[PDB]
């Protein structure tokens, strides 16, 4: 047997505190991932690009210049990057 | 169908009375964990019945009897075999453990959503789990003509736990008197949440309808393109809509002097104490919805707060001091970066200011205990005061950060996020000692 | 360093530390009555500090980023619903 | 007399109100120094590494590592505090 001291009791107290907190965190982690994996068997992580060019689906920035939105107020296709300016002039009606 | 379910809980769940009894006990244990003062909780849910130690690892509350057993000395395991009680609840988190599987039962929605046990069959048939793609609400907002000063803010709102809970709880939808997303801001925001986290219907654009509705609302009510100003604009609209939906706004006001139960005023508001000079001669308390800080010649956010909190400059003393009388649940900070000079020119301050992942506010409250906030949102600005671009960064569960650059949503390391030139910071309360 | 003789007798008495080394006959189920009496508690947001430094009517979510937003989606209209909102939504 | 010294001391710490202070202080520090989020990462990483969400299995690779990641400063500060509390209620030879 070891000779129990204030230091050994104290390490023991800290270790209880430490292990309980680790075991709480890990439990929360393992239950979450088990849920995600059971819920979505084809679950894929979000893409990460060290080059900082690709999105969470591994795709490049789409060109907003060449996108359009159908405006319900006038029934026109409007270039997306122009929707704000268009609204100010269209909603005036 | 790779990952399986604990066959033991499944077996017991073949009998209805047994199913209801397990769920009742789980709710019960969880209820107790949420309504026990610290000492009681330690002595009664974290005290092992065998070795009598506190916190000897996780301590488990048995489903079938009153015993609590510890992990570190294997004392619940011993209980499971010698008595046949194999299900225990971790008193730190309410998770249910199986000691035959030697694993947590985490993938049965009924157990996860036990509060709904009594209604489970309706719930299961009429609602579905989130789709993989929408589960985290991630989706970009197209820049429709200098509207990143709006989209950057919206992203942070949409990933704010409090606002997200508020919208998904149907609070506003249940009391709104306009019921139109093309006229009511709150309705417009509800629709964005709907698009981002659920399904709105049955190019190249997707999930922009709510945002478009919000622009339409904006126009009906009616430049500088300051994201901070739009933060203030939108939180104001949420409040006004709350007040509009009350049956008795007038009398509630004089009821409790200028006090509000709306989402904005119960989450984002605090108060500053302005003190004159060992007692304080005079004291004015003034609410705030965010703190606007000066950054000139400073390198760190603590230094900014320190400055804001400084003493400056009679019966018994005179010295002036600004401090926090009341803190908010979500603390929002603006680092002042836009100067508007008298000659009409504008000057942008690109100084990097270090800001921490966790902010301790104790030194700024008028011994104060550690009061620790978690950084969950950054809005950053690049370029000139008027012809600039805003980008949002948000932290969601698990610690992953995401950068929202108009329609592009990308993942980013925390290390890189921390290098950003912060303009607005969103901190959520995490620990109060 | 120094070996421990024991805990101060005076302290043993104050806190009624002398116990039975055998198994406890305590029951966590016995706590329900006290629990029902007691207002919502947080694991690590001190109630008294909250009264002092926060607003009485503050909304408080503990460890908001602990796990993902827990919700389900109505199959009729597609709205994301907080668990505590599902039943009422299914009634309207 | 026996190995009930530790439980008895913990009972004093809890009843006296000092266990709360220690637990809260330790948590505050570990949270602030980045350790809580470190352990979550480490757990996620260990799940992927072992292709498992089994708690017992995962705990056994995380805990040892997690205990070791506690900064010297936090460890020796909370130890010192635990020690001072015990200095008050134990006798030594
Ligand atoms: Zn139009
Ligand atoms: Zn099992
Ligand atoms: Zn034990
Ligand atoms: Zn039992
Ligand atoms: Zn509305
Ligand atoms: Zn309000
Ligand atoms: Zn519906």
């Amino acid at each position: 047997e070891e000779t129990i001291t204030i230091d050994s009791i104290s390490n023991g107290i800290l270790n209880n505190l430490l292990t309980t907190l680790i075991q709480d965190i890990v439990a929360r982690e393992t239950t979450q991932q088990q849920l995600l994996k059971t819920r979505y068997p084809d679950l894929r992580s979000y893409y990460f690009d060290p080059n900082g060019s690709l999105d969470i689906n591994g795709l490049q920035k789409q060109q907003e210049s060449s996108q359009y939105i159908h405006c319900e107020n006038c029934g026109r296709d409007v270039s997306a990057n122009r929707l704000a300016a268009h609204l100010q002039r269209c909603l005036s009606r | 169908a790779a990952m399986s379910i604990c066959p033991h809980i499944q077996q017991v769940f073949q009998n209805e009375k047994s199913k209801d009894g397990v769920l009742k006990t789980c709710n019960a244990a969880r209820y107790i964990l949420n309504h026990s003062v610290p000492k009681e909780k330690f002595l009664n849910t974290m005290k092992c019945g065998t070795c009598h130690e506190i916190n000897s690892g996780a301590t488990f509350m048995c489903l079938q009897c009153g015993f609590c057993g510890c992990w570190n000395h294997s004392h619940f395991l011993s209980h499971s075999k010698q008595i046949g009680h194999i299900f225990g609840i971790n008193s730190n988190n309410g998770l249910l453990f199986c000691f035959k599987c030697e694993d947590y039962i985490g993938n049965i929605d009924l157990i996860n959503d036990a509060i709904l046990a009594k209604y489970w069959d309706d719930v299961c048939t009429k609602t579905m789990v989130p789709s993989m793609e929408r589960r985290d609400g991630l989706s970009g907002l197209i820049n429709m003509g200098s509207t990143c000063f709006m989209s950057s803010i919206l992203q942070c709102l949409i990933h704010n736990p409090y606002f997200i809970r508020h919208s998904m709880s149907q609070i506003h939808s249940n009391n709104c008197k306009v019921r139109s997303p093309d006229k009511c801001f709150s309705c417009a925001l509800d629709k964005i949440v709907h698009e981002l986290y659920g399904a709105l219907n049955t190019t190249s654009t997707n999930r922009q309808t709510g945002f478009i509705y919000l622009l339409t609302c904006a126009w009906k009510i009616n430049s500088q393109q300051d994201a901070h100003e739009f933060w203030q604009f939108i939180i104001n609209q949420i409040h006004q809509s709350y007040v509009l939906d009350l049956p008795n706004a007038k009398e509630v006001s004089r009821a409790n002097n200028k006090q509000c139960e709306c989402i904005v005023h119960t989450v984002f508001e605090g108060s500053l104490e302005s003190s004159i000079v060992q007692n304080n001669s005079k004291t004015t308390i003034d609410p705030f919805l965010d703190l606007s800080l000066d950054i000139k010649d400073k390198k760190k956010l603590y230094e900014c707060l320190d400055s804001f909190h400084k003493k400056e400059q009679g019966e018994c003393n005179a010295i002036k001091q600004l401090g926090i009388h009341k803190l908010p649940s979500v603390l929002v900070l603006q680092l002042k970066r836009f100067e508007h000079l008298l000659n009409g020119s504008n000057r942008k301050l690109d100084d990097f200011i270090e800001f921490p992942t966790y902010l301790n506010m104790k030194n700024y409250c008028s011994k104060v205990p550690d009061i620790i906030y978690e950084l969950i949102g950054i809005v950053s600005h690049k370029g000139t005061v008027n012809e600039g671009h805003y980008i949002a960064f948000c932290k969601i569960s698990g610690g992953q950060w995401f950068k929202f650059n108009d329609s592009m949503v990308s993942s980013i390391s925390q290390e890189e996020v921390l290098k950003e030139q912060a303009y607005l910071l969103f901190y959520t309360i995490r620990q109060v000692n | 360093d120094a070996e421990i003789k024991g805990i101060k007798p005076k302290v043993i008495e104050e806190y009624s530390l002398s116990q039975g080394s055998g198994p406890s006959n305590d029951s966590w189920k016995s706590l329900m009555s006290s629990a029902k009496d007691t207002p919502l508690q947080y694991d690590h947001m001190n109630r008294e500090s909250l009264k002092k430094y926060f607003n009485p009517n503050a909304q408080l979510i503990e460890d908001p980023l602990d796990k993902p937003i827990q919700y389900r989606v109505c199959e009729k209209c597609g709205k994301p619903l907080a668990l505590t909102a599902i039943v009422d939504h299914l009634e309207n | 007399d026996t190995a009930q010294l530790k439980s008895q001391i913990q009972q004093y710490l809890v009843e006296s109100g000092n266990y709360e202070l220690i637990s809260n202080e330790l948590k505050a520090r570990l949270l602030q120094e980045g350790w809580v989020d470190k352990v979550k990462d480490l757990t996620k990483s260990e799940m992927n590494i072992n292709e498992s969400t089994n708690f017992t299995q995962i705990l056994s690779t995380v805990e040892p590592k997690a205990l070791e990641m506690v900064s010297d400063s936090t460890r020796e500060t909370v130890l010192k505090q635990i020690r001072e509390f015990l200095e008050e209620i134990v006798d030594t030879q």
